[PDB]
């Protein structure tokens, strides 16, 4: 989460970007274009060589909302409140993308801020642009609707006491299929069947069922677990997605009636909701 | 793409029972509705809405039996995905403007629409079997992007 | 690896003015820094608990040299990123237990630091190589992982 002294890190490295802004942002998508080539599928109506006016108003366009954003840092969803509505409804990218531009981003501001793109401000750079890109995608598919919140209620009341049970079925469904996520228990028998995989699976389970009682207070009820993982365990946030996508599909095979196309978005949000506040506290 | 004696016969054998329109129409159906930005290549298809419409919009369900379909005929030929892919991987970048991204996420609802659809049998050796398979088609078709 | 001739100069033409020794513990470290969860696998090289401290340590300056200056032989090795990196791939899976995804993090660090040392004469294009070279990098230190 942005801290004052992240924001005063943001503010002080825009503060120098200045009026350059523009120029800054034009460099930033041409240069994205030219590492990271899929991004250009989003921009086929556009001349993308070099200077181009398209470009260099795209460029200027990000500049002034990113402006706005550090204006408006302690109130940034309310800030971009108009361009979340544009990205989630008309243009529709693909939140990967985002990481991208924000990766060209900070490229662009190290070749031109040698004296102030410090380790600190670096890291604050990078935390702020992250936060922009959740507020710019947080309406694709947005908050827990009291349908979703239902959806999950009814599924998982189905699960009951197979909740343990699903939950082994569910690592060791990831462990088989993505093999780097066993790099984090090489003290473990990762062998079909292992006590050691069952006791895990109940325990994830276990802290699922809270987070499904709790739907409207997770970061509260799953506080100690996020301390936990951000400090100690220090698992890489990618790996949250595997393990999710590992839960979806041991669900439909254990819920043919139940795992329906609306449950089943339900669910999705559901575990990418857990998974943001357990890698909330990691930064 | 490179598989165990294990792996392939797992995927063909489990392949030999997917109707390709029914499942392709389902995998293709549950993209949209649950990555609903995914829309935005398909605007000519009808109200997509929610997910009752989209399940049941007949120009999704055969637009899905052709992607399937093809699918298909890439397990024919999985130890050359991309020579086979090839002229869709183009098509796809140069004429459709598809982010590859979306290949992977299709990967991912065929792979929860099989477990769907064959319960017990999709078992964790197979799932991860049929991983490996869609993870090699993405990157296949994914090739020809510049 | 495939890039084309002009990418592969480039590539070279750029590293030969570079200092493996401060590059390496300054990548090292902001990577640290940027990404504390990556301190996991350093709780032995002392004090890190602050920025200072972490560009500072020289544990992590010469953890930095080794691991650039690895880096750099495979530079001489662009073809063959995969046949170098093997035994290095077998290493950080089975003994070290290092995620794969932490390579990835570790070259756009790489990527930053290098623009932040060379400033305009770091260009698109040259990003752009520098770019897959670190993807292959971390391809090749991922390939054995079982
Ligand atoms: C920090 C991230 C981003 C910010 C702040 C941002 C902001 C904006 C703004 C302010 C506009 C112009 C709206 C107007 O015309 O009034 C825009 C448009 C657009 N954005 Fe985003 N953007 C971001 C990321 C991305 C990414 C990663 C992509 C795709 C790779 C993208 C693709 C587009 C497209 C296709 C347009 C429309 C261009 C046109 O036809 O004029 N955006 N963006
Ligand atoms: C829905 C996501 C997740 C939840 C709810 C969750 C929850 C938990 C819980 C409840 C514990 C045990 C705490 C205790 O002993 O009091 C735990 C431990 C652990 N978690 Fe997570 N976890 C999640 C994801 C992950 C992922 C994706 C990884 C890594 C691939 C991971 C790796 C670990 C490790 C290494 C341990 C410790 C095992 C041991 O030494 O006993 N977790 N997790
Ligand atoms: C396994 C992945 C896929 C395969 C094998 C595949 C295959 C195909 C095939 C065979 C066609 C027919 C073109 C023709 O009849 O000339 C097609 C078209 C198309 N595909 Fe793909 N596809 C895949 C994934 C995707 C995804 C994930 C998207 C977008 C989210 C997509 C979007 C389209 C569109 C928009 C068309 C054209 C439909 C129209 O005429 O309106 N494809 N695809
Ligand atoms: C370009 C990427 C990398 C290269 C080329 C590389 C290379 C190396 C080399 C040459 C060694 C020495 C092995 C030996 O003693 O025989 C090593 C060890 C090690 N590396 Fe990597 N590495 C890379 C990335 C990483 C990353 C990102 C991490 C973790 C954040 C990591 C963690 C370690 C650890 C923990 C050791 C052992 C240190 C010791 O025992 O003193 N490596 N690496």
């Amino acid at each position: 989460m942005l801290s004052p002294a992240d924001k005063t890190n943001v503010k002080a490295a825009w503060g120098k970007v200045g009026a350059h802004a523009g120029e800054y942002g034009a460099e930033a998508w041409e240069r994205m274009f030219l590492s990271f080539p899929t991004t250009k599928t989003y921009f086929p109506h556009f001349d993308l060589s070099h200077g181009s006016a398209q470009v260099k108003g795209q460029g200027k366009k990000v500049a002034d909302a990113l402006t706005n954003a550090v204006a408006h840092v302690d109130d940034m969803p309310n800030a971009l409140s108009a361009l979340s509505d544009l990205h989630a409804h008309k243009l529709r990218v693909d939140p990967v993308n985002f990481k991208l531009l924000s990766h060209c981003l900070l490229v662009t501001l190290a070749a031109h801020l040698p004296a102030e793109f410090t380790p600190a401000v670096h890291a604050s750079l990078d935390k702020f642009l992250a936060s922009v890109s959740t507020v710019l995608t947080s309406k694709y598919r947005g908050v827990l609707s009291p349908a979703d919140k239902t959806n999950v209620k009814a599924a998982w009341g189905k699960v009951g006491a197979h909740a343990g049970e699903y939950g082994a079925e569910a690592w060791e469904r990831m462990f088989l299929s993505f093999p780097t996520t066993k790099t984090y228990f090489p003290h473990f028998d990762l062998s079909h069947g292992s006590a050691q995989v069952k006791g895990q699976g109940k325990k994830v389970a276990d802290a699922l069922t809270n987070a499904v009682a709790h739907v409207d207070d997770m970061p509260n009820a799953l506080s100690a677990l996020s301390d936990l993982h951000a400090h100690k365990l220090r698992v890489d946030p990618v790996n949250f997605k595997l393990l999710s996508h590992c839960l979806l599909v041991t669900l439909a095979a254990h819920l043919p009636a139940e795992f329906t196309p609306a449950v089943h978005a339900s669910l999705d949000k559901f575990l990418a909701s857990v998974s943001t506040v357990l890698t909330s506290k990691y930064r | 793409m490179h598989l165990t004696p294990e792996e392939k016969s797992a995927v063909t054998a489990l392949w030999g029972k997917v109707n390709v329109d029914e499942v392709g129409g389902e995998a293709l159906g549950r993209l949209l509705v649950v990555y609903p930005w995914t829309q935005r290549f398909f605007e000519s298809f009808g109200d997509l809405s929610t997910p009752d419409a989209v399940m049941g919009n007949p120009k999704v369900k055969a637009h899905g039996k052709k992607v399937l379909g093809a699918f298909s005929d890439g397990l024919a030929h999985l130890d050359n995905l991309k020579g086979t892919f090839a002229t869709l991987s183009e098509l796809h970048c140069d004429k459709l403007h598809v982010d590859p991204e979306n290949f992977r996420l299709l990967g991912n609802v065929l792979v929860c629409v099989l477990a769907h659809h064959f319960g017990k049998e999709f078992t964790p050796p197979v799932q991860a079997a049929y991983q490996k398979v869609v993870a090699g088609v993405a990157n296949a078709l994914a090739h020809k992007y510049h």
